[PDB]
């Protein structure tokens, strides 16, 4: 219901990327699904994956084995880990909410920019 | 997967005018179509769900109509707060896909 | 007619080493143990073996055997190849229609048949069924005479018989051989292979050819073999059959020993001198097809058990299905029941179309015998047998099933839907039957073909669209779904049935979806299964079946055309 | 030993009219046409026919035949009943373990077997397999000697043989009969029925009994029948077999004519005078069960084809299923795929358990022969054959299927669920096999049993819970669902699998249902199918299977106990 | 959304009963299902049947062949016909609305009493 | 079918008191349970749906709790406008069935 991203804004190639989304106003283990989306320069939206309220996860096939989504219910967070990074996946990352009964991404974060350079 | 195509990658209109945006899908979607509005410097904001239903918090100037693979968003009597980028999304199959986006301008 | 064979040596390994002899009008017998060339020399003389392995020369009245030989010469098989469901008159009519010339009149053919029946002595059974499992028929002693008549129709000059008495009783065999002698006295050359005769038979032979292990132990008049073996260093005691005496010698009471003895015998010299003295389609395609079809349909009607049983089973099963699924509801359980009943119908058609394995397998030997003899081509036989058995007995069950269940269940009440369902069932049945024919054409055992058919249909059912969603299968495997007849049939039935249906009472899902995970319309169900909603998405399936049919019915033909007839 | 039969008249209609004679130590043959009492008198003398229709008196050394007769008398069947998969030594060991007394030592049994093998002349083949389809074995001439040894193990005084030479070749038959004569010279009474012998055989007989159409045309020494028929108004020409001469007379070259002639003959008077001169379990249950089990398991291992093939098919099918259904998802398509795979597994177990029809059908004749001879009881044979063949070859496929597919698919990752699935598959397999045994026990043809099994399983599948919802069926029909093995198995699997599952991503249906028509939990699916959510609702099914097993395995037993052994 | 019952308040035995429910504020062919309910003296509620927005109908099995529900979209009405009446089915009849997505009877009528006597 | 049973066919309480009503079903219902309130001379009025959810137009004094075959309606600190008859209904299977009804009184 109130999401906030955080994490490094600069990454070396082919090492890793780790972002954290903190949720306030709701418990991530109760109802919804929690997604990660990215927007490239030259605006183009891409859905990466989500983790469900019961711990199950689903990922975009275009990201074969590079992505993992985890959670920590003790402080209501979920984390995105994108490994073996390349300068093409330099983009703006958002965390979003998915109700399911309605089907749409209702709540979004403020978005954090990630630059892959050297 | 299902690829969504928006033909008018850009538009050009003036205030009080009527504008129409089109989204065409490579597969049957069964009204599992949503429209998002994005301003520069902000995250996308849900505007329409179900291809017809309108979200609370928007005027009754946006309308959605479609069936099968063809869907359209109609903005009648557009204002200056309506300029931005508009995206069509399908939430039928698990790899959710967005459209390329259509940017509105002002003449 | 005089058939002279000189320096015959057939190799497959060799079966005949070196054979010489002549056969003149009368009774000529070929005796010996089973291993010897007792039955091989008969085929070689009769041109029923591949000339590739043949070495020596076979001659008739000084001229080699023409390509018109097997048509002018009769060959009687050991076991019966008469249609047990027809009558003694009908078999002869069928033989005469295809073995005689079309220039003749039906009156002439009937006169020939009457003369043949009179000569054989089948007047009192000319209109009785030869007999099958379900049908009581004539004794085994007159089936043989019917088979002999089927070859005498054309009035040949040379008649070959493979073990005419094996299987028969003593009193039957004696009468059969007396009949053969009476025929031979008219001026026919009869050449037969006997298995350990009795003296009442041996006393009738006019010439004897004794073979053992591919070697000629004796050739000459049958009445002098006793003297030959007596003077060759052996003695026969009283009350011992000479035919048993010869085989006792052969067994040992060595093969090259007797072979050399005969080669040094006088009879060999006489045979070699005589041999060095001398040397030194019928009808139209339509006629054949018509008669094959008529015979096949007579056999189909005259075996009411295995055809009526399928209809009875179809009706009973349809009534049971209509009782179980009576009154389909447009509620949460309508989708499940509709899909289940359509799936069952389709798979039942596919699995009930396994009986087609019996079509070309039961009558393989008859087909080969009649093709060699010049009755008909492969094309005409194939098309007629398809037109008489497969078509009507696969078209009817679909009609019955549809007419029974469609209105009890309460499916889409339109005429076009009704007829589309009927046609789809018909096509799936035909395609499965064609696949069975392709798999089982040319074989001779039903078991392996049936097992392979069952396995293939099981995998097809897996890939039909109910047990597994076809949109979830991995790309490196999904393509297999295009090799499934049930898939096409089931998809067509679903498309015809589910289109304009609602399944959530109180809710207008057709307009909009309130909840994303409801599945409240047929369109949603179809799309979720991977089915196209356009009319093409229906008829596509049908063409995919038609091509299959063609392809399979081609393969079967090529498995009959390239089948070894020898 | 002297076996005397007086005024025998067996009626089923009558087959034997009036027969008198005696048989002393030596070679006694029973000749005649096939219709006559050639084979019936042999059964009557051997006590292998129902005494209900018997009239006259059979006597041994002046005393009637005791109930201990068939155990002290050997009977050799026409066709082979030797286990083609064992060796010549193993068959004799099995015969000796059950036909001899337990007081003896294994050393004594081995010495008896060695003596028998030496007498028959099977030393060089004593350790070679008799032979089956897949296994190459000994010639047909030594299988007969093995069969004779299996009866000579107990060293009887009277030996009955039904057509010992039919099927054999001439040189084999001569040696067999010379062996029989050598045995008879030791002091054994050999009584056999021949079919049209040769003179080399007829010269060995010591007594002849000619029967035709249930009438005694002659009885006396075999060497005087020629003189009898010569003086009776007939003549035999030279080089004619006397055995063929007799049947030629019988056929006609009348039955009461010859019967009266003999009744007025001197031989009849001598026989009547002689007849009026005189008249006027072995082992424990456990031993039998152990040996039956050992033999059955040796046969199972020694036929690796039809048992290894099932394992190979199971593994291949499991891998294919795991590839098609790889990675089950907790989404809209999870329910469909889970239900489909469980349904396929259950129905495949039921349909693959059709091979059990072969268990008691292939070895019916051997079972009857060994039961009459006093080898074992029905209970021990039945339990041993279950314990050796059915149990291990039905327990293994389930284990393989589960171990392969459970983790590829990604089902409920608990140990108890894994083992419950395994046990359920095992139980359904056993129940289907028991039903097959009950249907097919006592029969002799596989086809009808297989067809009936297939039909029953088809109807069971209809009532399993996928193709039709069981809560929608009419009350006057729903009860049939309680006669479905697949229903119980499928219900148990569903209960084990679906309980704690979610299938609507993003939605917490377990708490509340937002929309009424969603089906977002496993509990909803189960209840919608009519399944109980309590643990009883699982184990109930299992007991329903167990009872079935018991019931069916009882019926089969009663179909073997009340089976006609005569 | 606004339902109103009407029909005879007194009936002879074993002849017929016919009630009419008029709907205002909504179209009966658009979304919902329309049910008939009856309340006996000695309060006991019984659901009789409904007609759906698409013309389909469903009835309580305890009323075997005695009940038919029809509609007239020209003036937005649906009718209840209960034949072969007995003095036991003397009760208060209501017409009610059923949404389906929610599952409950949301809107009810004012109810009309029916007396079966002679 | 599914028969719903309410044990307390009648009750007796006083203002400010807490009262509890129970409904027991012969089959699993999966929270497809609704509670209706009826006053004398009026049609039943929907009070609770889904066995937990409360309808708009009623105070937050009524609560619903249950699972499986046992469900309960709790009225804490009841007032005089709460007296009447209360019915439990199941909308799981097509022949929808009501409970016998429980009448509240005032001491
Ligand atoms: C959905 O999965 C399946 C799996 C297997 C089968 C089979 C059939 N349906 C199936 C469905 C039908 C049987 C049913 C109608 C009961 N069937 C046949 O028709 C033929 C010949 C019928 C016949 O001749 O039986 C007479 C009594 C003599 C008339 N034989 C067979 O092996 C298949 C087996
Ligand atoms: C869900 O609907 C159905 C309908 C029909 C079937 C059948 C089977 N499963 C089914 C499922 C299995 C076959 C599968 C595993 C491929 N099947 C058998 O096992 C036996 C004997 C197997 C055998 O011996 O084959 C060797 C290669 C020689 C080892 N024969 C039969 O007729 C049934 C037919
Ligand atoms: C389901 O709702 C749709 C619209 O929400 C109904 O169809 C509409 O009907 C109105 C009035 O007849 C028309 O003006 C619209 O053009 C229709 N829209 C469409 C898309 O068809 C429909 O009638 C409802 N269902 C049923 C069974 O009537
Ligand atoms: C689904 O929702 C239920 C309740 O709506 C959650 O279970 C509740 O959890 C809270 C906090 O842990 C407890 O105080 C309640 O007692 C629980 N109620 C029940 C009925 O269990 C449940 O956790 C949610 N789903 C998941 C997967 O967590
Ligand atoms: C409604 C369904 C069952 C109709 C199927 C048509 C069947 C009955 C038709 C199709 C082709 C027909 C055959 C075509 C040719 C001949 C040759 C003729 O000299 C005798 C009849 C015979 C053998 C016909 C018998 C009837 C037949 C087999
Ligand atoms: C009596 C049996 C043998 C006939 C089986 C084949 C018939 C039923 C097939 C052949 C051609 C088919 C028709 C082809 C074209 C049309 C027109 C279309 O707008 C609806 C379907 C409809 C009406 C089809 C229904 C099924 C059909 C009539
Ligand atoms: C869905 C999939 C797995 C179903 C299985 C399809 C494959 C295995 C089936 C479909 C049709 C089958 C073919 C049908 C006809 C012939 C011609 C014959 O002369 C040899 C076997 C052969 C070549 C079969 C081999 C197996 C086959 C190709
Ligand atoms: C021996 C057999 C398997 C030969 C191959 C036959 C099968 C595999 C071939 C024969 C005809 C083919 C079909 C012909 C036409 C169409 C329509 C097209 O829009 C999709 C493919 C589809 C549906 C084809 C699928 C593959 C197909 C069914
Ligand atoms: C129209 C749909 C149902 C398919 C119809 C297929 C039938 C008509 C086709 C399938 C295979 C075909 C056969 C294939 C090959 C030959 C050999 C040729 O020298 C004579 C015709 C003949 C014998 C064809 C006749 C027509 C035939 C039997
Ligand atoms: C895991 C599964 C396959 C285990 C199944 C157990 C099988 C292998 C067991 C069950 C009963 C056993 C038989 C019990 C009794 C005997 C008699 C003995 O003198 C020889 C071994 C023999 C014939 C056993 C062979 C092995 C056997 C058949
Ligand atoms: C190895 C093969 C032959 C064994 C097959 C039968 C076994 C697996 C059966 C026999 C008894 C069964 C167990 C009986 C009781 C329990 C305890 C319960 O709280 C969970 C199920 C569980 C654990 C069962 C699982 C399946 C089980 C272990
Ligand atoms: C779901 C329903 C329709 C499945 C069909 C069940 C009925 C028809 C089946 C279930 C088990 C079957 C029985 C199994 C065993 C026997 C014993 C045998 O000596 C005669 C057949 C008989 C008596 C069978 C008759 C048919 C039978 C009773
Ligand atoms: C020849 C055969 C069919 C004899 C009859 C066997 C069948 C019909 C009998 C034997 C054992 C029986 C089961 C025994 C125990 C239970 C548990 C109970 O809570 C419901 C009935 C149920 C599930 C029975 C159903 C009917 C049943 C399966
Ligand atoms: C426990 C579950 C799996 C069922 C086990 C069934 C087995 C153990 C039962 C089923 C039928 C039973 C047989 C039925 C009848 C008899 C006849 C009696 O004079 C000796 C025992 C004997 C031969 C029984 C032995 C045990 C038996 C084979």
């Amino acid at each position: 219901v109130q999401l906030q991203e955080s994490g490094p804004g600069l990454v070396k190639p082919s090492q890793s990327l780790s972002l954290t989304c903190t949720v306030t106003g709701f418990s991530i283990t109760s109802d919804y699904a929690w997604n990660w989306i990215r927007q490239f320069p030259g605006k183009k939206l891409e859905w990466m994956g989500y983790i469900n309220f019961d711990g199950g996860t689903t990922y975009n096939p275009s990201l074969r084995g590079r992505i993992s989504i985890t959670r920590d219910t003790s402080k209501n967070q979920f984390f995105l880990q994108l490994r073996s990074v390349t300068p093409e996946d330099t983009a703006t990352y958002y965390c979003a909410t998915f109700y399911g009964a309605k089907g749409t991404l209702d709540y979004w974060g403020q978005g954090t920019s990630v630059t892959v350079s050297s | 997967d299902i690829v969504l195509t928006q033909s008018p990658s850009s538009f050009s209109v003036s205030l009080g005018d009527r504008v129409t945006i089109s989204c065409k899908a490579s597969g049957y979607i069964l009204n599992r179509l949503a429209w998002y509005q994005q301003k520069p410097g902000n995250a996308p904001r849900l505007l329409i769900s179900g291809a017809t239903s309108l979200e609370t918090g928007f005027p009754s100037r946006f309308s959605g109509t479609g069936s099968g693979k063809d869907y359209t968003l109609s903005i009648s009597s557009l204002q200056t707060e309506d300029v931005g980028t508009y995206y069509c999304q399908q939430y039928w199959s698990t790899p959710w896909t967005f459209g390329g986006g259509t940017k509105l301008e002002i003449r | 007619a005089v058939l002279s064979f000189h320096n015959i040596c057939y190799r497959v390994k060799e079966i005949l080493s070196n054979i010489n002899g002549i056969m003149k009008p009368g009774l000529n017998a070929i005796l010996g143990p089973t291993g010897g060339g007792k039955s091989s020399l008969l085929d070689v003389l009769a041109a029923r073996k591949d000339p590739s392995g043949l070495s020596g020369d076979v001659l008739i009245n000084g001229a080699p055997r023409p390509a018109n030989f097997k048509c002018n010469s009769g060959y009687v098989v050991q076991d019966d190849v008469v249609m047990g469901t027809l009558t003694v008159r009908e078999n002869l009519q069928f033989s005469a229609a295809l073995r005689l010339a079309t220039t003749m009149t039906n009156h002439e053919k009937n006169e020939r048949i009457n003369r043949v029946i009179q000569e054989l002595g089948l007047d009192k059974v000319a209109d009785s069924k030869v007999g099958t499992q379900f049908i009581r028929g004539v004794s085994g002693g007159e089936r043989k005479r019917t088979s002999i008549g089927m070859e005498l129709i054309t009035d040949p000059s040379i008649l070959f018989l493979d073990e005419p008495t094996t299987g028969l009783d003593s009193s039957t065999a004696n009468a059969v051989l007396l009949l053969l002698k009476r025929m031979s006295k008219q001026g026919r050359t009869i050449i037969f292979s006997i298995h350990q005769p009795r003296y009442s038979i041996f006393k009738l032979f006019d010439s004897l050819t004794l073979l053992a292990s591919g070697r000629l132990m004796f050739h000459g008049p049958a009445q002098e073999a006793l003297g030959y073996f007596e003077s060759a260093g052996y003695h026969c005691e009283a009350y011992n059959n000479p035919a048993d005496f010869f085989l006792d010698i052969i067994n040992g009471d060595l093969i090259e020993k007797l072979a050399e003895i005969y080669v040094n015998s006088s009879f060999y010299k006489e045979t070699k001198a005589e041999l060095h003295q001398l040397s030194g389609y019928t009808t139209s395609f339509c006629h054949q097809l018509r008669w094959v079809s008529k015979r096949s349909f007579k056999n189909l009607l005259g075996n009411p058990q295995a055809s009526i049983a399928q209809i009875i089973v179809t009706v009973v099963l349809g009534l049971v299905i209509g009782a179980i699924y009576f009154g389909l509801k447009n509620d949460s359980t309508g989708i499940q029941n509709r899909a289940g009943v359509l799936f069952f119908l389709t798979t039942n058609q596919c699995f009930s179309s396994v009986s087609a394995v019996e079509l070309f397998v039961v009558e393989k030997k008859l087909f080969i015998h009649e093709y060699i003899s010049g009755y008909y081509r492969v094309s005409s036989y194939f098309l007629g047998k398809l037109l008489s058995d497969l078509l009507p007995m696969r078209m009817l069950p679909s009609i019955i099933f549809t007419c029974i269940v469609y209105f009890m269940l309460g499916l889409k009440p339109k005429a076009d839907a009704f007829f589309v369902m009927m046609f789809t069932l018909m096509m799936v049945a035909y395609s499965a039957s064609s696949m069975a024919l392709a798999i089982a054409a040319g074989q001779s055992v039903v078991s392996v073909a049936t097992l392979l058919m069952t396995i293939c249909f099981v995998f097809m059912m897996i890939f039909s669209g109910l047990l597994v969603n076809l949109t979830t299968i991995a790309s490196w495997l999904s393509w297999l779904q295009y090799f499934s007849i049930p898939r096409y049939g089931f998809t067509a039935l679903q498309h015809n049935e589910f289109l304009g249906q609602n399944f959530c009472p109180g809710l207008n899902a057709t307009g909009n979806n309130p909840c994303n995970y409801a599945t409240c319309t047929g369109e949603e169900y179809l799309v979720k299964q991977g089915i196209d909603l356009s009319p093409w998405g229906l008829w596509k399936n049908h063409v995919a079946l038609a091509c299959m049919i063609v392809i399979f019915l081609t393969i079967a033909y090529l498995k009959l055309l390239f089948l070894k007839k020898y």
